[PDB]
This record gives structure tokens, C-alpha cells and sequence, in this order.
């Protein structure tokens, strides 16, 4: 067929852009067709042009207990650009006050998206730092993913 | 029957190369025979400390930095060092209860001393033995 | 293939059918094969049967600062009703929260897989807990209704 | 085609696996090609190995007014253990108040499946009054299809 | 089309050559023509059963004793107004001033006019009549 | 490619043999080479328009009588500051210790001084400037 799935090497909020395993010997990660991943400027590569549904799925966990709150967002940028700042998808998860039994937060967004040959998926991760010590992505669970649509 | 079940833990079968048992790929293991793929490697950093590395075979296994210490199954999350008047449970630092105090940092809580039974005269308090 | 996005126009949070850009010029915005969309009665129109994933996205903005609160909901409904009365294919309600410390969007998404028929109508009605209607707005090219074939 | 979209039947918060409607005369509900369900073991049984998108839904409604608090989550297993000692997992939240009385989920990823991999679906519940909390029925929905 | 002649009770099945199928158990169609037929809703947990789930109408729940329905189709389920309150539409709110319910369940009535020529023996309160 | 050569305010229009058609209404291009034209930025409710969206360049937006922008590109309206208070990038902040402002829509100024002589025959507050003897 013709998909890829990523999952994310960061652990630490820090703002700039997300590191992708994407070693098919890894679970929860697949590349299959003309779909590669650039290791130095992270990013994901489309051979063939056409329609793919994208999704990215964001999980976040408290590390520290009583502490930590604030806003995460994930922003999926094309190269070439397809206008200025295009952010292609873009998912916001809340971390919830610092409270009772609220130590995860959950984020997912899909869209169909028109993709051209060569062009490349780069995500950028941004945190609205109030302790960011105290939060971390959830391991094996920010994931970018696609597949073609068009036969 | 089956060649993946003759893959040993710390390789994968590999469907992509005819079901060969390929190594495990950097920063990831299995613990069991037959797998098809590794588990990413447990990562500790922040808060978190490493205290087993990873191996081709085993998980990581995190600890706190100094100054915190583990909570939860498997160390899920650090909590900062028992204040003055509270004790370490198995779900958090929670005050001494009525009766007990705790005088130190990361200490335990130890029942009043009675003065009545005794024989003498008294007031504790949550952090504090009482005054006899 | 066979598939359609469509962004939504509308920004005011108005209880009401939602319109939906559906020229594929626009960015966000695809219809191919035998799918259309009627002006007049916003609705999305499949000519051919079969089982879509359906899906939609919402999102919203704080547009006045320390204000609004409540409750904002999409409904799709098809037509004619594949089944009985009031019968909503996919349904999906985000909280808008409390007017706080800085949290001036909500996100929302749901998919499912739904049987279509040949000349099936989709609309989407917008309901909202008026709290404060004024103060929160729909972000534009962010509300998003989808849809692509699985039936080969 | 080859796809699958089954609806729980479950409607009281109880720790355990999920039951589901599995029959293509109810709403919601498609089992197409070689996709089965086990009744006994509450199993989606797929029978041609491959990778597949699989999502699922999940709905909570208050129905005990001011009352009911915690944490609700769904967790997808696979049998054979295809990788170690949870395929896909979602935690939903359900708020404490001025009327937010629903809770929704929804996750999905590509998932590689096995010939005769079984998939099902354990609920756990982070106990808070659990009476004033219910599924809302015909919208905890597992779904699949096929991607290869 | 052949499905047009399916009568409510039954769906019709696409499956088997657009035949009209018996509605599955737990299931029902209000409708003729539906292709597939609606889940029957459950009663469970602070619901009861009002009305029984027939192939042709969906069950209709009430509340369990202590607790009264509210909203459209009694989406939910409300405890027993308290001494100082009164049902309304949108729960169980306090009595307005210048009224009073004295028992459970009950219903706001005016305070006595002390106009009669009398003396306020006792202030009147939201649970309580005045005193004269 | 033939759509580095459609400029902008038109699309690169893939359906009909990479040909420049115009940016359809309400949307916009800002550079050539685009396969599609973006949405036209809406002015509602609180909004107001200050520009007009072109064919090249999206609209930009202002706030309704009684509010201000707030934000990069006026992402919000706020309403206008109190007297107690001052506008700040981030927001009507209160007057800080020592200032006030007596005005709405105003900007804090430091209390007037024991420095000149006087006594305080009223003291300062957020609001109000002290009152000397
Ligand atoms: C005499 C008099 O009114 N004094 C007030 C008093 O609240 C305070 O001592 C002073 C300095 O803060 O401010 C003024
Ligand atoms: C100690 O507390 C008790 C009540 O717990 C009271 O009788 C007494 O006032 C207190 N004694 C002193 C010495 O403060
Ligand atoms: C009753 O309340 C009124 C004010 O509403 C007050 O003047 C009067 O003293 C009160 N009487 C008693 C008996 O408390
Ligand atoms: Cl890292
Ligand atoms: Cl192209
Ligand atoms: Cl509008
Ligand atoms: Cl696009
Ligand atoms: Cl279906
Ligand atoms: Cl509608
Ligand atoms: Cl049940
Ligand atoms: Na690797
Ligand atoms: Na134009």
C-alpha cells in the first residue's frame, strides 16, 4: 500500500521541532511505498502526489504530582510551501490544573490533505511553558500517521 | 512450524526480509520469543533518572533526581520529599493523623508522648512532640 | 477516488444549519467523483452507495478576553433518514471553558464508519449552549466535515 | 471491502472487557470480508493479516444531576500478544457545576494485524460514584478497515 | 423501491436480496422502509423501565425510587427535592422569597400574613411557615 | 513547472491542465506557484473590517466601539480598560503601586509627593492621585 505511521522520540516539552522513530522494526511504526523520513531535517517524505488522510494523536502525562499546568500544541508544516505559515493541521491539548486524578491529556485531529511529490511533513511542537519540568509526552503515543485516498 | 517462534527475545521477524530474525534496532527490545517488532526503550529524563539502561532484551526502569522520589507502578511519577508534618504512603506524601507527628524532612510519624499516663503535666501538634 | 472535504463559513455561533465552501480552488477544500454540494439547502450530496468514514472537526476561539462560557455542538443528519426520526449519524458536543488562566481554544473530533445511500443528503446543525455567543467564534478553516469511500 | 465497526452494548461503569453488538441489521454496526466476532470472549476476530486504521469512540453522559466525578478509559489488547507484556488506549475525563453533562473520545492509528488476530476491549473506570456516570448507548463504537 | 414495502418491525436486508428481515433482538424500527434497525435503549443503574422495548418502539425509561426524571425522554435522574426546595422544569430549585415548603417532595406555598392583626410570633423561612 | 508561472491572486488550477485561474471569491493568494487560494479572514460579531480582503492579501480585522485589539494580528477584542487599570500588550493590567489612573481608556501616571512641603490631606489609590494640605 501506501502509508507511514511515526512515533515521536521526544519526551521533554521543549519548543522546536519533533524527532521520529522510523525504523519498521519498531512498533508502532510503519513506512511502505515511496514514503521515507529525512533523519536531519525531520521530516517525513511523499514520493507520489495525491490525497492522504493525515492524522496526529498527542498524549501528554503529569511527572511531577500536585504541579504543572498550561497548553501544548502540535503544528504540521509543508515544504514546499503549498502561502506564509501554512500550518497544514494543528491540534492544542490543555494540561489540567495542578486538583483530583488528572495526570493524563489526550489530543487527536485528522483531515484529508493534498500532498505533491517530494513534498515533506515536518511537525513542530510548542508548549506554553508553566513548569514544563512537570509534564512529558507520553511515550509511544504522539504518533503522525497517513495514507493515500486517491487509487 | 511457524520460523518467528524461533526468534529469540532481543530480535525481531523481520516480514520484510522473508522472516529472518533481524536485531532489535537501537533504543528498543523484546522480552519475548516470536515477536514481530521491538518496544521502544523506556526513556528517563527530567525528574527522571535511570536506574536499569535498557537492553536489547529488558526495558529501562526509571528513578527520581535527588530531592524526589517514585510514585506509582513502575515510578509513573516523582513527588517532591515529605514536607515537615507529613509520611510517605504508597499513594503520596499525606499529613501525620491526629495522635502521631513527624519532626524531620522524609521522616516518619511517631505517636505523642503522654503526660497524663506518665504523671506529669503538658501541646503537640502535626510537626511537633508534645511539650511535657 | 471517491471522496469530499468541506470547510464551513460560518463564524458567529448562530443554532442553525451550518453553509460550506465547497469549491476545490479553495485550500482544505476537495469534492471528486460522484459527490456535490448543494448551495441552497447546504447539503452534501453522495451519488454513489456504499461505507464511508465520515468525520468532523471543530474548533473554536475566545474572541473577547475574560468572557464566555458553555457549550457548543455539531450534529450530522442524513436525509432521506436511513432510519426512523431525529436520527443523528454522528454527533460531537466540545465545552468551552471557564472565562481562567489561558485557554482560548476547544478542539474537537469524531469519525466513524456510516452505510451511505445513492443520493444521500448530509447538513450539519449547529447547537450552542448560549452562555455567552458574542465572546467565542468558530475558528475559520478549522471546522471541517470529510469523507472517503472504503467500499472498493 | 474489508472493514468493521461493532457498537458496545455495555451501558452500566463496571471494570471489565466490553461486550458488543456485532449484527448488521442493527445501526451502526458492519462486519464485511473475512471479520468475525466471538460472542463467548467478546473478540473481533480478523482473518487476513495486514495494516488497518483502527479507531474507537467513546461517549459518557451524566445521568445522576450534581453528582459523579473521575476518570473513564478504554484499552485495545491483542491476542495473540503481538508485541510484549496496549494496541491503542483513551482516557477520557469526566468534568465535575453549570452543565457539561457528556465526555467524548475518540483515538485512532494504524495498527499491523495478524491472520486470526483478536481484538478486544477491557473498560476501566477510576471509581467516583460510578451510578451518576453511564456509556451513551450507540456511541462507543470500535471500528476498523482495511489500509493494505 | 422494494424496501418501501418493508413495515416498520422489520429492516430491510441488504444482504439477502432486499428481503424484509425480522428487526435482531434489542432492536426496532418505528418506520417502514429503514434499511437497518435502531438499538433498543437500556434502563439500567438509576433507570428503570417505564415501557418495554417493542420491534416497533424504542423502551422508555424512568428514575428509580428516591430520584424523579428530567429533561426531554428522562435523559436524566434527579434525588427528591429537599424540605427548602421545589421541582421545577430544570431541577430541583430553592422556593422564592416570601414562600416556604415544609415537607420532602412538596411544593412552595405563600407565607401567612401576620393584615390579620396579629404579631410575628416567628419569622418566616424558606423551609418554614411564619409563626403567628 | 507551468505553476511557478501563475501569480498571485490566481490558483494553479490541477483540474484543468495547470492553468492560472482566478482565486475564486472570498479567498486569496499572497505569492505565485500556489495550487490552491486561502480563505478570506472574516471581520464578525466583535469584529470589524479594517482591511478589505484582495485577491492578493487576506483581510485584517479591528475591534467594535468599546473593545481593543489584543494579540498579534488582533486575535482579540478586549474591553476597554477601567479606571483602576492601564493597557498592556498582554492585557488592561492594574495601575502598579505608587501610580494611578483616573480616566477610562487611560494611562497610569506616578502620585504627586512630604517632597514639597505639605501634608496628605487625602492618600493615593489606583484610581486617584494623592491630595496634598
Ligand atoms: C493619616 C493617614 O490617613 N494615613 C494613611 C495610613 O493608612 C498609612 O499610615 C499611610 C501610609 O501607608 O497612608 C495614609
Ligand atoms: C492543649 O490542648 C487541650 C485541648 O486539646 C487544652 O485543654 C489546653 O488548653 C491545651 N494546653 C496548653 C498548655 O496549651
Ligand atoms: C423578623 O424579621 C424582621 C425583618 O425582616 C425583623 O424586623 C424582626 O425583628 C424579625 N422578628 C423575629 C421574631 O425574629
Ligand atoms: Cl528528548
Ligand atoms: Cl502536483
Ligand atoms: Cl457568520
Ligand atoms: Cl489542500
Ligand atoms: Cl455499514
Ligand atoms: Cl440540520
Ligand atoms: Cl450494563
Ligand atoms: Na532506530
Ligand atoms: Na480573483
Amino acid at each position: 500500500g501506501m502509508f507511514a505511521q511515526l512515533v515521536a522520540q521526544n519526551v521533554l516539552l521543549i519548543d522546536g521541532p519533533l524527532s521520529w522513530y522510523s525504523d519498521p522494526g519498531l512498533a508502532g511504526v510503519s513506512l511502505t511505498g515511496g514514503l521515507s523520513y529525512k533523519e536531519d531535517t525531520k521530516e517525513l517524505v511523499v514520493a507520489k502526489a495525491g490525497v492522504y488522510y493525515v492524522f496526529f494523536q498527542l498524549e501528554l502525562r503529569r511527572v511531577v504530582a500536585g504541579e504543572g499546568s498550561g497548553s501544548v500544541s502540535l503544528a504540521l508544516h509543508l515544504q514546499p510551501l503549498r502561502a506564509a505559515g501554512a500550518a497544514a493541521l494543528a491540534l492544542t491539548v490543555d494540561l489540567p490544573p495542578a486538583s483530583e486524578a488528572r495526570n493524563s491529556a489526550f489530543g487527536f485531529q485528522g483531515r484529508l490533505l493534498h500532498l505533491s511529490a517530494g513534498q515533506r511533513l515536518g511537525v513542530h511542537l510548542h508548549t506554553e511553558a508553566r513548569a514544563r519540568h512537570a509534564w512529558q509526552l507520553t511515550q509511544g503515543a504522539t504518533v503522525l500517521g497517513l495514507f493515500r485516498v486517491t487509487p | 512450524q511457524d520460523p518467528c517462534s524461533n526468534c529469540p527475545a532481543g530480535t525481531f521477524c523481520d516480514n520484510n526480509r522473508n522472516q529472518i530474525c533481524s536485531p532489535c534496532p537501537p533504543n528498543s527490545f523484546s522480552s519475548a520469543g516470536g515477536q514481530r517488532t521491538c518496544d521502544i526503550c523506556r526513556q528517563c529524563k527530567g525528574v527522571f533518572r535511570t536506574r536499569k539502561e535498557c537492553s536489547s532484551t529488558s526495558n529501562a526502569e526509571c528513578d527520581c533526581t535527588p530531592g524526589f522520589h517514585c510514585l506509582g507502578a513502575g515510578c509513573s511519577m516523582c513527588e517532591q520529599d515529605c514536607k515537615q508534618g507529613q509520611e510517605l504512603t504508597k499513594k503520596g506524601c499525606k499529613d501525620c493523623c491526629f495522635g502521631t507527628f513527624n519532626d524531620q524532612k522524609r521522616g516518619i510519624c511517631r505517636p505523642w508522648t503522654n503526660c497524663s499516663l506518665d504523671g506529669k503535666s503538658v501541646n503537640g501538634t502535626k510537626e511537633r512532640d508534645v511539650v511535657c
